[PDB]
This record gives structure tokens, C-alpha cells and sequence, in this order.
């Protein structure tokens, strides 16, 4: 009876499951670890903090390893609920990481938006939104303290923690160029908000303090860290309103083993707008009422899942004139690739093509080494932008090859390459093994 | 007054090479179809990527 | 799974065939020199109205792994001579023509899977190395015998010949490679002939001569590796070459096919000295 | 001050954690992998594609290993908002994999829906629907390109990729049967939609290309793959009306070691309906208004979480005349078993009992060897269907042992079990090791 | 095609593909000992009802005991929205005893804090389905609830308790069942006439092993990396107006601690960690003329509006010296669960960790409070000056102020979660160290 | 076979070697004289071997 009637139901077809057993699930031995402690402390920001200002932070040697870094902002908005859309990271428009005089990485607000729109998923992203936005319908004059975590190679897992202990003679710095405009705080579209306050910023860095035995090895021995980089340059594209299905060959300039290529089509006047706006719920300001205006988003709901508002009909990657894969339609890169490679939902207008089985992880799982490729091209085919955005009958009642006239504003093309490099540490000096 | 033995000018570990350097490695390794050779020659390929050093001696007077 | 950590050990000798296929009945003779070649095991005996053993076959063998220099451990033999009746050896091909037999055969582990010593040798009786037996008798009474092994990129201890001579092999004469003299030396009764031993013959009255022709060595770049070959005769005839005693310089072997060429001949001492006159 | 204040506060109680440590995880060493590339290649479908038609697709041997396979459909919606419910996988009526003439697995459209409802969770599940349904209130005439990823033993686990380079002698192919009726596309309920378009299908396969030494090894060496199979035979329910508590004793015809036993109850007319229909907002067409009916669901919300509308009262599995575990109530199989084993949320009407610790995992973790059991029976006790489905007062406020009168429509009994088997690849020929 | 990517192979690959160690297309599964899992009901010793204390003794049906779910059958006394986690609210105190020695003890508020911090995604929704009425069920609805227990041995088979190895020791759970459960037998402080008493049962799954492993468990000594919960409650120092109160809590924790979590609550309303306010979902009737900020709209008690929370800042000090520099309250609600868990945390619940992966079981950093003389948690409160009834003021102010209704959050609950070592040998068990 | 469709064929090994390949198409002209310009070639949008 019960478990034993099951347990004895043993045969030859069990020889490859329970025969000559190797493991038992019901006694785990846990590994003992080098003793350590974590601290979160402030760094000094060098320069005036405000809209459009450039400041830098030099990370003081308060400890042995550096792991996460969280940048604090305090903003007060001049708009009611729905007028903001990740304003904390829109401000953080460009963060550059320097180690030993060498640039290791550079992230853009648009990248933080693409990463959040692509690899951060589930409850973790809802939290991120409350870390970077006004979520619970706050009104004009509401103040919020924001947290924008950085996602450099040493920020998410201790496995690549940055050893200052082993960088005795090289300083580590972060450069912070801040945006001149943040939607809902000092501008509403192009219209300035009178009396808007300047942001206040503080940069917090997480230190690890190691026990004496291992930290000595850190200071004395060489290290090789297998780390991630972001490579980027922006471009410009165009899609006609009628009679023509446009194509455009986008010329890529990337190097080193690549985990993936991700991209979007942005309206430069409204941060994170990757799809057409329309007089359907959440797709423009005032949608569903007589005041609906398809030239301005209902900002807090800028991200959508409606692929018919996206501009990409199809895309192909060619390497040295060779088709890397057969042409796929745009929904493949918006929905099937993140399904296969990540396991979450990518909002419309954000596209991914991976070279890796698990690009969300750090264990290398397949790369494209652009160091041997002379000319990589991303071939884009665009949707006809002939639907009048103000008429739901056509916006939600049409064919896959056509989108709304407001899609012609998604003129900024932003292609990101996620790569590998190796950060070597020796005798207090740091640097990347391959420089490109 | 400030002890900073290294300059910090991307010198020390940064390999600034044009990928044509691959021909330099092929000449040293003799065989050109190195699409696959580096997979069976890991130990030698790593040695070819490590450094050499020069030292800056000075002596001061003790008190 | 190695990169460049192998010596240049030049397999100078090689064997090929130009004969036809035959089944399970063999007999080779030319100009009175007979070879006894049963199907129970390739090589039994030979001579001119004489025999040199009644039971033992002229097997070759190889020791793939040396444990500590022990004997009869991990010895892969050409012939299942332990049974001496059940020829439990897989043969790849049996080529021959009159005067010139050949064979390719797969070896067996003398102990099988059974731990006759301290540990188990293998999991099966039949191992993974192919050996070669090429015999060519020449009209002048000289017969060339070639042996080959195939080692899977490992160092080993190979035995080119295991031969048992009749007790009428008391008188041995050899030439020193320095042309000192043809020395009649037997007083040790434990005979090991290093490089300096040029040619050996055993001659109570009619000689059995052995003259080495070729043996692989690292001499392309003359590496400091271990490549030593010696003769042994201690009431039993053995020709072997050693690569490494369990480990040597921690360097591996390319894994190609290595073979040896040994010249065998017979007759009175007069014919011996005339044949080995060329030095 | 700081972390140093706890590192020095070291004693005996720390030894079990940090004394004589084995690892430091701040120096993660990643394992070097085998060079490979991923490519998407289009397959050619044999046979006319259509409603109610069967076609086959043989996988073109362009690469070495096969991982995912995605079926692409182009659908035109014949209804308006909320008239469809995962129509892409309803259309994909069933698929089976045949290796050299031997079938390995057989999936049915309601399995795909069960799997999605039972094992796929969070953003992933939402994205799955995005690929298989219309989710932004699209209107009649809208065209959308749909993707249905297949879930055979090799599709979502790279480690079990089908080794075509090692099947030199066998054909590998999938058979596809497409449904005759798809709600909101070809039929609305049981009424044909005049002018409905015939969806177009394309089958895509993602290939893995190997480098020099590994391709040789895969081609020349035999392989032993541990694979998954789906076992299914359909039956009929015994759902009562008033005063009777029904009980069925369904002898199972399963074989081999399995991970779990899962089932649901279906309305054959309304695909995906696993619960009763009641005049509850979001549960029926017109629900909450005078036009509400409980004979027609609000199809876009066919699935629910309100177990009150469930038909199953209690259940147990019995093996050889003796109980496998003690009787549990229906709510136990809908919520607790998946909590204890999958880690997601299972909607009402889908029930699971596991034999494994990690049934969602690829690593074997417990089983049930049906081939060694004389009589495995699933006992299902039903709720009395006495609630008037049209009265929210009775639907939202009654006892645990009763359900809606409309539950009697769940006439199909779908019991599934997921297997273990072994796929042998030897001298270019494939077949499974164990029969039954 | 893809060949083109294999062709584009370079020097940078020496670190990625050189002398391969693994491949991703040839997985080898480890073989495991034959076992079976069975669901068995335990008998409750005592009278089940509101305010009663009962216990259960574990029947040694098998070789190890792993996952315990306590089932309740409740009748709600109100309409949808009047309840909020009633199953775990009733499950007030769960005490774990192994061999006469107290090993652990969990509280209903810890179950809500754990659900607020560590259980996430669809699993947290499903948890709510097991503990509440989530489909707007009306008065009279009857439902079977499941409250899984979260002791050290409950979530991972690797810490399953080997009863076969404990044949001489009693394993028991004591259950305190709350006298007042919101929407079931009380609405606020007002009794609901005719409310039914609860029915309870305890189900646990057993592990049955084959001959060789059960023998090893029965005869060999074992150590388990047992985790424990430590808790004592204290009062808050919530100010009314014009001042931000300071408070220093003297902590009574010991053992190698993974993290410290705490909340500010209204002891009258289970799960209320925030002030009530006349904004959507923040109080009964919110947004209408009937709105009141003295009673929550219970089913939506949990919110993410941190402006209704009372922590302006927190700092932990060890032996007179600060452990980290003072952070604002939103740091502990939004950043620490982000860094450590990767989930969400509702307003009013706060987490600070010493561990990098506290959601995991393998050690990832501890603070050992067994070696610390003075552990103090310093709090700064927000000034409770906003008129809770005016959404223009509730949704339109600065970070250092909150609702005047926050003064109801009179109870402070600080939890600590730590490591210990559970020893089992010759049929008996106990802890290696207890402080 | 049809407008906008992708089809393929596997060459049956009836013989030893392959030389010429001729694709037959049957089309109906919908317009007047001069309204077409190599329509069988336009239809043969592409071929991969």
C-alpha cells in the first residue's frame, strides 16, 4: 500500500533511472565558503548634478571587491499619473566605465530600456518599474526617491566581482552624463515645465571585504575575468506612408565574440517609444475620447505588446554577403527569440536575435566572433505606414504588412551587440586582453 | 608624494592588434587552417598571449 | 587529446603487400628453407630439415601500460599460446604467395579480463592493436621478417620477437659494431646486447643468424627523449624496444604505426661470415 | 565599523560555514565549450494545408543537431475582441515524431494548452499567448502571424538535440494534423464564419552546426539519449446534475516509468474550457448584463482561476487494489501539487499529481513504473451540479461540494502521463529501446 | 548559413572554445536511488477552533518527512474584499519540536512577510489562491485552504528530516489558531454572528527509500544545514506631527544570520503594513463619498505605495560602530529584495541582507550575532502630517512625510533568519549549538 | 504550387549524372498583347540548389 506498493514496482526498464544509483536527493552537503562581508556606502560625485550636466564618480578603495552599484535620484514631477515613463533611467542617459585608463563599457538609457524590456522579467521587472518610476498614480508635486542599478559585468553576480584589492595602481571611475530633458519632470514633450527642480543624485557602491587568507592571494596573484561588453553606434532609417514596402541595408561595426544583437526603432522625442501611437487604449494620450491625439503618447503606458504598431516587417542578418539565416518576419525577433533564449515577454518594437543558447546567463553558450567578419549587415524590411492612427477600425482591423502613419516617426535605429572580453588583473594593473 | 607605480594608459594588458596579426601567429605555428587548430593547441595559444617586462631601478640615500 | 607534446619518432620502417588471399592451409618453402605455418597460430618453426622448437610459436607482443616493470602484466599477444590449441585470435587478412606469406591480426590480452595479478587487466579478451607478419625468403637463403604495431598515442614497451630456440644454441657469436672481432661470448649465460652488438648468430654447427635492418628512433631533430632498443637471450630469444617506464619526461607519443625489419638466415659459419661481410 | 566588524567577530559557530573552505565564488571559472552555430531554416510541407487536413514535413538535413521547431501560421480573425482563445494551438490539432518509421511521441492541441496552463508560467506564459492568441482587443479582419513552439524531448533541451549527423540511414519527420474548427477564425461556436480565410502554415526548424572534431564524434559514435514521451487515450466524464455525487474508476492503460499523471475535463464544443460557465464578469458572453448567457463563454477569458466553477470534488490513484496515497480533494490537485513541484499557478480545471520531485525538470527525480503495476486506476469524484449558473448570488456564495449546473457540459475526460524512454542511435539508425 | 559563423573563428575564441570541457548537446543525467513519495494525513491532537491550541505528532510512515501543508475549511462572513490571507491569519503560531528540543517557530505574520519578500511570481499568486478568496466570492462561500509550511526541511528534498534516523525521538508541531480572523468571524473588532468554527487537517508527503539508502540513514550519523527563525515583537515610535521620531531597537539575535527583515503593522488588521488613505485600494470605499481611512478595503490591504509606509531611514549598528551608512526606507523595500531575491516587496515590509543569495540554502554570507555584544537597529520615522482623506495630499507630497493614519501602525516585528547545525545519530537528534 | 508559395523537389536517382533541368509552367494571360514580359521567368522568383 501507498509508497511501498510504488517502491517495489521495480524493473529492467528502471536500470537507466535507478539502477547502480549515483546520487540521493534527500541529503545535500553544502560547500564552505571564504568568509566575507558586504557594505553599501556612498561615493563622492565630482561635478555639479543637474539636467544636462556631466559628472563622474571615482570609486574609493573602501574594500576588496566591487559588486553592485545603485545610483539614487530624487525628482519631483510636474505632471499627474501617466505623464512619466521610467524617468529615473531616462536621466541616466550615459554611464561609462573606466578601468586603468581604458574604457570597459558604456551604457545608454536606451540600453537600460532595452535590457529591462528584454532580459529583466516577471516580478523583478515590476519592481524595477517602481525603482525607476511613479507607479501608484502619484499626482503633480509628488516627490520620489529612485534607484537605478547599473548592469555592468560585475554588477549582477559576485562571480565577476571587480578586485580593487588587485588594482593597487589603477583607479576605477564611472562617468555620468545626465539628460537635459526628462519626460514629466522638466518637459512634457517639447514644452518646458516652469519651476521644475533639478535632480539630486547619490551613487552607492557595494563593497565585499574578504578574510585574510584569500584576500592575500587576491593582492598577489594574477587574475583573468571573462566579462561582458556592450558595443554600440546608432543609425537612421525611413519608412514611407504609402505604396512602398521599404528595405534598408544596415551596415554593422562590431568586433569580438558576440552573445547577441538586439535593436529597436525609436521616436527621439519620447524616451522608450518603440511603436506607433494610435487612438486605441493606452496607445496615445486621450485614447478613446474626443481629445485623443496620436502625436503624443500616454507616456506611462508607452510600452505595448501590439505588434501591429511596430514598424519591422522582416529582418535578416548577412555576414560577408552570406545569409546567416533565412529571412524571418519581425515577430520572430520580438517574440520567438526571447521565448527560446530568455523566457520572458519582450514588448513590441524591441527585437532580439541571439547567437547564444542562454544569453541571459554568464556561462558562455555560443558566440559569433565578429573579428573575422568584414561586413555584417542587418537587412530590414518595413511595414507600410498607411493606416490612419485615429481610426481603430483600421488600426486593429488590418493585415500584417501595414501599420499606422505615426510609425514613420520611429526613425532612430539602435543596434546593440553584447560581447565577451577578458579583463586581466596583475600587479595592481587592469586591462582588456583584446582591444577593439 | 603619490605612489602610483603604473601610469594607467591602456598599456599593460591591452592587446592592440589588427586581426591580420593572425598571419603572424600562423607563421609562428606554420599551419594556416587555424579555424580548428586553436581548439587542440590551447596551452600554446595562451602562452603566445602573455607579456615581457622592463624594470626601473633607482636607489635613494637612507638616513 | 594532446597538442605538440610528442617527440618526432620517425617510423622509418613500413610494411605493404603484393600477394593474394588464402584460407586456412599454409606451407612456405624455397631453396630447401622450410617454414611451418599452421592455422592454429601463424608461425611455428622453420629450417632445413631441422626444427628449433616443437610447441612455442614465434609471437610478438606489446605492453601498453607499465605498472612498475613487472612481467606478464598487460602483455597483448598475437597468439593465444596459453591454450596452445584454441586460436582465439581475430585475423584481419591472410595474404600469401609461394615464398611470401603475410598476415594482419588483432592481438589478445594474455590474461583476459581476469585479475591473474594484482588488478584486472582489461574488460575483454581481444584488444585494440593490429600486428603484421611479413615474411619473404630470398634465393640466397636469407629471409626477411617484418613486424608492425599500432599504439594509440601512448608510450609502451614493445617486444618485436618472442622466439624459443632448441637447446642446441649453446655457442653464440656476435660482431661488435666497432669491427673489433666476431666475439664468441657466452660466459654470462644472461646475454643482453646493446647497440654495440651488431649481429648475432647461434652456431653449434649450423647457424641461426639475426641481423637487424631498421628500427624507429627519434633522429630527425635528435630529441632528448627515450628511445632504446636491445637484444635479450636468456635461454629464450627476445627483441624489444622501450619507450617509457611508466612515464618519461611527461611527453606522449604521436600514435602512428611503428614497425621493425629483422633479417634472419641460416647455414654454416662460413656462409654467415660471407653474408655479414658488408658492415 | 562596517563589514569588518562582523568578519573579526569570528568564532566556533562559524566553522561549519567558513572553516577550511572549499570554494570562493567571487572568482567564477566558466567551462570552455564546443564551437557551434544556430540557424533557422524553412521546411517544405508535404500535402495540401487546410482545415481538417493532415500534412507531413520531413526535416531537411542541413545541419548536425536539431533543437527547437516552431510551426508558423498566418491567421485572419473572423470575430472581434474576446472571440478567440489560443487559436494557433487549437489549429495545431496534433503532431507526432517518427524516426525511421517508429513513432516516438504524439501531442494533441489540448495537451499544448494543458502544458502551457500547467508547466509554463509568469511572463513566458503570457508571451506564449502573444505568439498563439490575439491579446490587445484586435478587431475582425485583423491578420496576425502566429508561432507555436513544439515541446518534444529535444525541442526545449539543447542537451537532447536530435543527432541527425548520426541518423545517416533514417528519415526524421513530423506529421501535422490541423483542426477542422477553430473558435473565432473558422467557426463561432458551432456556426460557420462565412468568408473565413484558410490559414497558411510554414514549419521552421532550428539547426545546430558543429565544428570539426565534435561533428566527427557525433557522426561516428553511438548515442544513448534519455527522452520524454506523452501517453494519451481519451475517455468520457460522468458529471451529475442534482443530488448525486458521481464517482468514476478509470483504469489507466499507461506503460513505462513516468513523471506524473495529469488530467482535465473538457467541453468538446468550446476548446480550452476546463470549468463551468457562470454569469460572472469575464466568465461568459455578456456576463453581468441582461444579455448574459451561460451557454456561451467569453472566449478570450475561457480560462479562469475560480475553482468554484470546477467539476472535480475529490480524487485518488489506486495501484493493484491498494491506495497510492490518501484521498484528496479536487482543489489539492489544482493548487497544491503544482506548488510543491512546478512552482507556478495552475488554472481551474487542470489537475496534477506528480510522482517526481521536479516533474518540470529535465533531470529525472522520481517516477512511476506503470509496466510493473497490475491495475492503476484513477478515481474521480464529482461535485453536485446544483448551482444556477445565472445567479451570481448562488455562484459566488455556495458550499465546496457543489458546482454549476453548466458543469455537465464537460463531457470529455483527458488523462495524460509523461514518460521516460531511451533513444538509441547506432550505425546511423535510430529507435527506442523499450516497447509498450 | 550557420557555417559562416563557424568559419568566423578567431583568436578571441581561445578562451571560449579552446580544449573544450563541455558541450551543450550531450547531457548526462545522474542516476538516483529508487524512492516513492506518498501523501498521508496526520492526526490533530486537540480541539480545533478559534483561539484554541492543538498539536500533532508525526507518524513514522516512512524513511524521511518532507512537505507539510495545513488545510483549513472556512466559511467567509463577508462579501468579496472583506478578507485578506485568512488561512495563514488563522495559522498564528507553528512550533517545531524534534526530540524534546525546540527547533523552530513560525508566525502568521512571518508567513505574510515571507510571502511579501521571498515567494514570488506566479508562485506568489498561487499562494494567495491557497490562502484567500480571490475571485470576489460573496458571503457564505465555503473554501478549502492550504497553508504550506516553510521550515528548513519543507522546501528542498536535500534537507528532508530522516525519521528512520530518529526512531527514539518525537517530532511534533504545535498550532495556535487565532481567536480573531478578519472576514471569517470578525469584521475589524466586531464579531460576525453565526460564524462557523474551522475544520483543520494536516497533510504531509513522505519519502520511502529502497533498502540500501534507508539503511545508511538509519545507521550513519548525519548533519543537516538547518535554518532557524528568531523573533520577539516590540512597539513602534510612530510620531504624529512636526517631528520625525527616532528609535533604537536593542536586538536579541544570535547565530550566523543570513538576513534581517521587519515590518510596521496595525495589530488589529492582519497584513496592514501601511497607513490607510483615500486613494484606490488604500482604504474602504476609497474614491467615493463613503470612503473611510479607519478601515482598509481588506482584500487590497497589501500595496506598493511606499508613501503610506512609515520608515524614513534605517541603520544597523554593531558594538557601537555602524554596519553601513544610513539609507532611506525605500532602499530596504526596493533595492535589497531586488539585489537578493529578484522579486517585489509590498510597502511597509523591509529587508536588509548579510547574504548574497538568501533565497538559496547554500551559505552566501552571514553576520554571526553570537559573537556580537550589541546589535541595534536605528529607525527614523516619517512625519505623519498628511491628511489621509485628501488624495491630492496623499499623492502629492515629499518623501519624509506620510498619512496621519500611520499612527495606527503600533507594532514592530523584526525577524532574523539564520544557520545552525542539526545533528542526528543512533536514532536521536538535536542541535550542535543553541543560543 | 502557386503564387507566392515556396515548393521544392528532390531529384530522384534514376540515372548516373544530372545535366539540364527544364522547369515547365502553365500560365493563362489575363491581359492584351504586350502586357507581359517574360512572365514564366518573373514567376521563377528564385531557385536554391
Amino acid at each position: 500500500a501507498g509508497g511501498l506498493s510504488q517502491l517495489v514496482a521495480y524493473g529492467a526498464q528502471d536500470v537507466y533511472l535507478t539502477g547502480n544509483p549515483q546520487i540521493t536527493f534527500f541529503k545535500t552537503v553544502y560547500r564552505r565558503y571564504t568568509n566575507f562581508a558586504i557594505e553599501s556606502i556612498q561615493q563622492t560625485i565630482n561635478g555639479s548634478v543637474g539636467f544636462g550636466n556631466k559628472v563622474s564618480t571615482q570609486i574609493s578603495r573602501n574594500g576588496d571587491l566591487i559588486t553592485d552599484i545603485v545610483v539614487e535620484f530624487v525628482l519631483t514631477k510636474g505632471g499627474n499619473g501617466g505623464t512619466t515613463y521610467y524617468p529615473a533611467e531616462e536621466l541616466l542617459q550615459d554611464v561609462e566605465l573606466e578601468i586603468g585608463g581604458q574604457r570597459i563599457d558604456k551604457h545608454y538609457n536606451d540600453w537600460f530600456r532595452t535590457y529591462d524590456a528584454l532580459f529583466r522579467m516577471n516580478d523583478d521587472r515590476y519592481n524595477y518599474r517602481r525603482m525607476t518610476d511613479w507607479v501608484n498614480n502619484e499626482l503633480v508635486g509628488a516627490q520620489k526617491r529612485f534607484y537605478v542599478p547599473l548592469i555592468f559585468f560585475f554588477n549582477q553576480t559576485p562571480g565577476l566581482a571587480l578586485p580593487l584589492i588587485a588594482l593597487q595602481y589603477h583607479e576605477v571611475k564611472l562617468y555620468f552624463t545626465l539628460a537635459s530633458q526628462v519626460q514629466g519632470v522638466n518637459y512634457n514633450g517639447s514644452s518646458a515645465i516652469a519651476g521644475a527642480a533639478q535632480p539630486t543624485m547619490s551613487v552607492w557602491v557595494d563593497y565585499i571585504f574578504l578574510d585574510t587568507q584569500e584576500r592575500t592571494r587576491f593582492a598577489q596573484l594574477p587574475h583573468e575575468y571573462l566579462i561582458e561588453q556592450l558595443q554600440f553606434t546608432g543609425s537612421e532609417t525611413a519608412t514611407p506612408s504609402a505604396t512602398t514596402q521599404a528595405s534598408q541595408n544596415i551596415r554593422l561595426n562590431f568586433n569580438h565574440p558576440t552573445k547577441y544583437l538586439a535593436w529597436n526603432f525609436n521616436n527621439p522625442t519620447n524616451y522608450g517609444q518603440y511603436t506607433a501611437l494610435a487612438n486605441i487604449p493606452g496607445a496615445c494620450s486621450g485614447a478613446g475620447t474626443a481629445a485623443a491625439t496620436v502625436t503624443t503618447p500616454d507616456y506611462g503606458n508607452t510600452g505595448t505588446y501590439n505588434e501591429q504598431l511596430a514598424v519591422l516587417d522582416s529582418a535578416k542578418i548577412q555576414l560577408n554577403g552570406q545569409d546567416r539565416f533565412a529571412t524571418r518576419k519581425g515577430s520572430y525577433f520580438n517574440k520567438v527569440q526571447p521565448y527560446q533564449s530568455i523566457g520572458g515577454v519582450t514588448p513590441a518594437g524591441v527585437y532580439l536575435y541571439s547567437f547564444a543558447l542562454k544569453p541571459a546567463g554568464r556561462q558562455p553558450s555560443g558566440t559569433c566572433n565578429f573579428s573575422r567578419i568584414d561586413n555584417a549587415t542587418l537587412s530590414l524590411t518595413y511595414k507600410t505606414c498607411s493606416i490612419d492612427a485615429t481610426s481603430p477600425a483600421a488600426v486593429l482591423g488590418n493585415t500584417e504588412t501595414v501599420t499606422a502613419n505615426t510609425a514613420t516617426l520611429l526613425t532612430a535605429l539602435n543596434i546593440y551587440a553584447k560581447n565577451y572580453n577578458v579583463l586581466r588583473i596583475m600587479s595592481g594593473m587592469g586591462g582588456l586582453a583584446y582591444a577593439n | 608624494f603619490r605612489d602610483t607605480a603604473s601610469i594607467g594608459f591602456s598599456d599593460t594588458h591591452q592587446d592592440e592588434k589588427t586581426l591580420r596579426f593572425l598571419k603572424k601567429q600562423i607563421s609562428q605555428f606554420i599551419k594556416h587552417l587555424k579555424e580548428y587548430y586553436p581548439n587542440n593547441e590551447l596551452t600554446k595559444k595562451l602562452v603566445m598571449k602573455y607579456s615581457d617586462v622592463q624594470l626601473l631601478p633607482y636607489t635613494k640615500g637612507a638616513t | 587529446t594532446f597538442s605538440l607534446n610528442v617527440p618526432v619518432n620517425n617510423s622509418i620502417a613500413t610494411i605493404d603487400f603484393a600477394e593474394h588471399v588464402n584460407g586456412a592451409v599454409f606451407k612456405i618453402e624455397y631453396n630447401r628453407v622450410n617454414f611451418i605455418a599452421p592455422s592454429l597460430y601463424p608461425i611455428s618453426g622453420l629450417g632445413t630439415a631441422v626444427v628449433f622448437d616443437l610447441q612455442k610459436g614465434e609471437k610478438a607482443s606489446q605492453r601498453k601500460i607499465t605498472e612498475f616493470g613487472n612481467k606478464d602484466i598487460r602483455i597483448a599477444d598475437e597468439i593465444s599460446d596459453i591454450a596452445a590449441d584454441d586460436h582465439s585470435v581475430l585475423i584481419t587478412t591472410k595474404l600469401m604467395s609461394e615464398s611470401t606469406p603475410g598476415e594482419l591480426s588483432r592481438d589478445v590480452v594474455l590474461n583476459g579480463e581476469i585479475a591473474t595479478g594484482r588488478i584486472n587487466m582489461n574488460t575483454g579478451f581481444v584488444s585494440d592493436i593490429i600486428h603484421t607478419k611479413k615474411i619473404s625468403i630470398i634465393d640466397d637463403g636469407i629471409v626477411d621478417y617484418y613486424v608492425k604495431i599500432n599504439v594509440p598515442a601512448k608510450y609502451s614497451h614493445g617486444i618485436v620477437e618472442v622466439v624459443s630456440g632448441t637447446f642446441l644454441n649453446d655457442i653464440m657469436i656476435h660482431l661488435v659494431r666497432n669491427k673489433n672481432k666476431w666475439a664468441l661470448m657466452d660466459s654470462k649465460m644472461y646475454i643482453v646486447n646493446n647497440t654495440n652488438g651488431f649481429v648475432i648468430a647461434k652456431n653449434p654447427d649450423t647457424a641461426m643468424g639475426v641481423s637487424l635492418l631498421e628500427w624507429p628512433r627519434g633522429a630527425v631533430v635528435f630529441p632528448p627523449y627515450y628511445n632504446f632498443k636491445k637484444f635479450k637471450n636468456v635461454n629464450k630469444w627476445s627483441i624489444s624496444q622501450q619507450i617509457a617506464s611508466c612515464v618519461n619526461t611527461s611527453v606522449k607519443i604521436p600514435g602512428g604505426e611503428y614497425s621493425w625489419k629483422i633479417r634472419l638466415f641460416f647455414g654454416p659459419i662460413w656462409q654467415v661470415q660471407e653474408s655479414i661481410n658488408s658492415v
